[PDB]
């Protein structure tokens, strides 16, 4: 049992110049540890096998280092189609930990997250259920925190989010803001707040609506 | 005396075998106490230390050999140390390790005795080449860079230009053999090696086999022992905790029955225990099995006899 | 070659037997790859395909035997199948099932040689007949309806009436008898057959035992031995996963053994494995254990010594 | 019969030994069903029941050996109930407990035939004295108090003024010796106690080994012999459930071949299963195994062989 | 492991003709399984011992078939004394299965259920508890849903039944309906209603009661 | 696995005559077991290694008896301070139990509680927490029953007890009774009730405070 720790949990590089990653044991692997590409919804296609010598298939440019502690992953000539999740293996101890996650993700100027919000459908009230998705699109990095509120007094335990992968074209993220209540909560109240915040906004983005408004 | 007079050398090295861990080779079998249960009996143990073993970066392989240049490293540093502890006139007690080690753990033994003889206890030939090898593993090639007769079937290896082939084919006697490759069994029936696999063994018994050896041996002219003694050899239901193991070994009776009629010639002169592998036990009970084991090899080897040992005093005072 | 050119014939039998599992005999045997582990040496295997057993509904037992019937048509249809397997000149590798279907495997044998000696290598001496029985199962009599000797001693049983006794009390070798019954003893010490028991391995040594059966059998003409081997005869801590286990058996060595010097006559003409239960494992690891040591002594019966073979053209090029 | 007619003497008795549990010691192997086990064949089992022994309070301990008196107390109430049953004509089959018991269970055989033999199953010797122990236990001290040639070397410990020397050094076989004391080891060297220690076991084999005991015991002339099994003596994969085991020991199947050969002289005149502790076996499997290994040894000594039992009366009727 | 499966669940047959069960296997047990009579209260009792052959001592009508997956239990000749729970166990396969049950009712008219309800006593009371049991009695068949309800709002969670075996005589059933309140629940509400539903009911039976009405 | 009883559960003797104590085995151990002194934050000194014979550096008094079911350890000098947890403990059948311990208390007459009561800090409510402790100082023996209130009605699952050790002067005993509110429920009652009992305590010792009041 030896816990493999690597060093960028995430990363952001536009394609471009080296992304030396890292990858630290807590033992002397010694130049018997791997590399891999999992795509997301992939199978983990494996870059080098042990510490260096490029396995089987790989272009010009995973070359890396080791021996026999702290290694190495460079990716010297970045070529945009690597936009992958990164995991090291450590293979000659037993049990065969893998790495954390080195997931590179695209580096553009920070967008804005279009921040909207859309009540329960009438027809949902006929079911007897009342869910509160805000939504908010195209904003770069992923960090925003959503606050919903009982006009205006916190909401908790029932916030469900739903985070994409970086998009091909902009380069950017979409969240859905799953709120999910009761019909008798829901009639109960009127101004449901999306409290969301991004590092582009300089102030806490509040999207709302009253019941019934629409 | 002139036997049990042992200086260990420790050699945590792993880059000849797949599976790493065989590294914590003499700290295991240290930490179980292996120079304290010699000092009861009249052993002047005196340890030399683990070895510092480099890593160099650039290891790159050969054709299927792999890990050409540490191996040959440490074997040369490994006999350096061999025949340092043997020009003080002790039993060059080596303990690993791997079996790549070998190489130089009986090349060091060489430069003092050049008539040694040595009892291959083994499952496996460890005779393949460079060039007949499947695995590449250096654990599996220590014997054909030792053989004089394997001269010219050797391409040059990086890190092995220091190796001169030592002893001869009929001066070599392996017991346990039950997993050879096919060009390991070819070469074993061309160059005509005594080999005493288990069909032998279950034949005649380990008396009649020990017998065998140390009249093929020893029977010609008085001269140093040096066992190279595996620990997958023995069955798996004795040591687990091995690299290769095979099942249908020799039974940890047979393997304290050899080690005593190799200590009761008194010309033994050099032992090696390789292949101990503390992490793959699948319980801490299976490690435990394996390394008392491999300590009460040892320590029959060096007088520990099952029937007894007492001091020369009368105890009945 | 003349030996090591095997036709498998597959017979997932079980009612002989009450512990329902060994079914899964040639499934479990063929999906831990016994084809393919015989086709690295030169073995002409070819696939004879698992036999269509049917399911006689009324199937009335006799006073103690029982499912009589099923047991007779499996032996017919078995018998067919190697007398077939016989006449293409291959060695009849039957691999069940349960001792029941060796009726056939060894009548079926007979139809093409014979003059065969059945080594009849298991913990029990198989030879109760249906008036001596106690179980009642008829994995306890397939010898007791081939013996020449015992015609009248046999009732008529249902469905065992193509059964022709093939083969005399002198040309049968039992190795591994640990656990017989008074019934049996008395028949194996009247008609004065040759066996092996424990106690006779225990003291003359597994070689001694194996040179005194091929020169019992062998030794006046050379003749098609037919192994008839057990998996219960080995000792359980190697093959838990068999129906009847009886402690203290032959090991793993001496199993390999037997079949390497049965091997080593060239006269090997028929193969049964029997009483392979894979549903008795108490863990899979036992079922594993016994699948691989069943598929070792098979494959030690077709040429795998564990010295170690090689393909006669030169390996060092 | 002559043999085979049993006298069964229970002895639950413990303070010899550390490790408290060997009073379930005759529960156990009765509650297994040795009786019943014994009454298939023809064997006059007559129970004289277990003990009583009494708990002496102020069991003030000598230098090293602890509790003497209630040992003392404890064997000399076991020869007399020896003695008793040997003047019925029976074998004192004695059951423990532990080793400190048979120094009373030879000196009431002994009280009834002075010319015994001994054929001492343990991995120990048992040979040490007051003045040489290392534990102090009287496990460990039987022997010494039985020797002729050992008086004047043993204190006169409490409780045990009562005893005898009886038999004498050439008159006792060691078989399976593999954990000796010095003290122990020099005892033996010095009287040249005929003993067959695990060096000898492999070299020979069993065959040889019980050959040669029997020619050492009962070559000069026919005597009553007295088996004193030891547990641990076996192999500790055998029975595990023991006091002080030691491993690499005899093999279930030679354990069986030694009391058969012990059996078919019909000289057996005492047995002795000790140091069987079911409180010790890590699952109660262990136990069982331990259990029904001891029962099996002592069927094997009464007239249970390998090959087979048969009554004389024809069975093909 | 294999499961067996018994295609009749329940059964009711009058008196008189074929009742044949059946046990289907998930696996070849080929003619090595049982049968067998748990009456209740009492220890399974062995009907066949291997498929057929009618084991030791059973009378004259409980012959069977299989080989090999899907087994019958033929009962030719009823006789009312063989009301019981039937089993049906694999043997040549580990572990050791048994059947679901069988429960061969008594088949008559469908009686309608008596349905009778009692406050708590005032002992009861005097005590802090408060158990409101609804008693039906002698009703055929078994299925009753019975509705407690909070002077019309329904109740959960303090509800228990317990139905008898079938009466020898009448062949009915009986059920009482033990409702557990404290004694404050107990003196909030007065209208305790016993909402029963029987297939005799083509309404469904409601019986209630005020608090300290009696 | 063999449960080892002691009778005397605790034990107050003064420094003077003979303390003998009990160790009862649910078999027969005979004459195999020991005593130990388990000082309160110390190592347990071990006392009787096999039911007699005084190990190794016992003053001069603690012999014991045994042999074989129900033992005896005499404390014949008493000598104060050997006032120590003491447990006997089986040896020879595994696994290897002890005893239950034999807490040798001091032996004064009996000391009446101080009862005092403290509100939590106005520091506190600057936090949001109210942590209201009652310390009772100085009694013996050590049954005391804390009742806390709100206002009257009793509290529960808020109340912490921290006993001391006895005093090596007076030989007494100390203790809080540590309970912790909210902030919101500390402003919502006033007066703060510990309802102390001890045997010297005819009435139960009842200290209070209101909020705000000092």
């Amino acid at each position: 049992e030896i816990v493999m720790t690597q060093s960028p949990a995430t990363l952001s590089l536009s394609p471009g110049e080296r992304a030396t990653l890292s990858c630290r044991a807590s033992q002397s692997v010694s130049s018997y540890l791997a590399w891999y590409q999992q795509k997301p919804g992939q199978a983990p296609r494996l870059l080098i096998y042990d510490a260096s010598n490029r396995a089987t298939g790989i272009p010009a440019r995973f070359s890396g280092s080791g021996s026999g502690t702290d290694f190495t992953l460079t990716i010297s000539s970045l070529e945009p189609e690597d936009f992958a999740v990164y995991y090291c293996q450590q293979h000659s101890l037993l049990p065969r930990t893998f790495g954390g996650g080195t997931k590179v993700e695209i580096k553009r100027a920070d967008a804005a997250p279009t921040v909207s919000i859309f009540p329960p459908s009438s027809e949902q009230l006929t079911s007897g259920g009342a869910s509160v998705v805000c939504f908010l699109n195209n904003f770069y990095p992923k960090d925003i925190n959503v606050k919903w509120k009982i006009d205006g007094s916190e909401r908790q335990n029932g916030v469900l989010n739903s985070w994409t992968d970086q998009d091909s074209k902009d380069s950017t993220y979409s969240m859905s803001s799953t709120l999910t209540l009761t019909k008798d909560e829901y009639e109960r109240h009127n101004s449901y707040t999306c409290e969301a915040t991004h590092k582009t906004s300089t102030s806490p983005i509040v999207k709302s609506f009253n019941r019934n408004e629409c | 005396a002139k036997s049990r007079t042992i200086g260990i050398i420790g050699a945590p090295f792993s880059k000849g075998q797949p599976r790493g861990g065989v590294e914590e080779g003499p700290t295991v079998l240290r930490k179980a106490g292996l120079l304290e249960k010699l000092k009861e009996q009249e052993c002047d143990v005196k340890d030399y230390g683990d070895l510092p073993f480099a890593d160099i970066p650039n290891d790159s392989p050969f054709q299927i050999v792999k890990n050409p240049r540490s191996v040959g490293k440490a074997s040369e540093q490994l006999a350096g140390k061999v025949a340092e502890v043997k020009k003080n006139g002790r039993i060059s007690l080596v303990l690993g390790g791997d079996h790549s080690l070998a190489i130089g753990s009986i090349s060091g033994h060489a430069r003092v005795h050049p008539d040694l003889g040595v009892i291959w206890v083994d499952a496996h030939t460890d005779i393949n080449t460079p060039l007949t090898t499947t695995s590449g593993n250096l654990h599996g090639q220590p014997v054909s860079f030792l053989l004089k007769e394997l001269k010219g079937k050797i391409p040059d290896v990086p890190g092995f230009s220091w190796v001169t082939p030592c002893i001869s084919a009929k001066d070599i006697v392996y017991i346990g053999l039950r997993d050879v490759d096919p060009g390991e069994h070819y070469i074993l029936k061309t160059l005509g090696i005594k080999y005493f696999s288990m069909t032998e063994v279950d034949r005649l018994g380990i008396g009649k086999v020990m017998e065998e050896t140390l009249s093929y041996l020893l029977g010609r002219k008085k001269r140093p022992i040096h066992l190279s003694f595996d620990v997958d050899g023995l069955d798996p239901s004795f040591t687990p905790a091995t690299g290769t193991p095979v099942v249908g070994g020799l039974t940890y009776r047979e393997g304290l029955y050899i080690t005593e009629e190799i200590y009761k010639t008194g010309l033994l002169s050099g032992l090696d225990i390789m292949e101990v592998n503390p992490s793959l036990g699948k319980t801490p009970e299976e490690v435990t099995r394996t390394v008392n084991t491999a300590v009460a090899i040892t320590l029959a080897c060096f007088g520990l006899a099952r029937e007894g040992n007492h001091k020369p005093i009368d105890y009945l005072n």
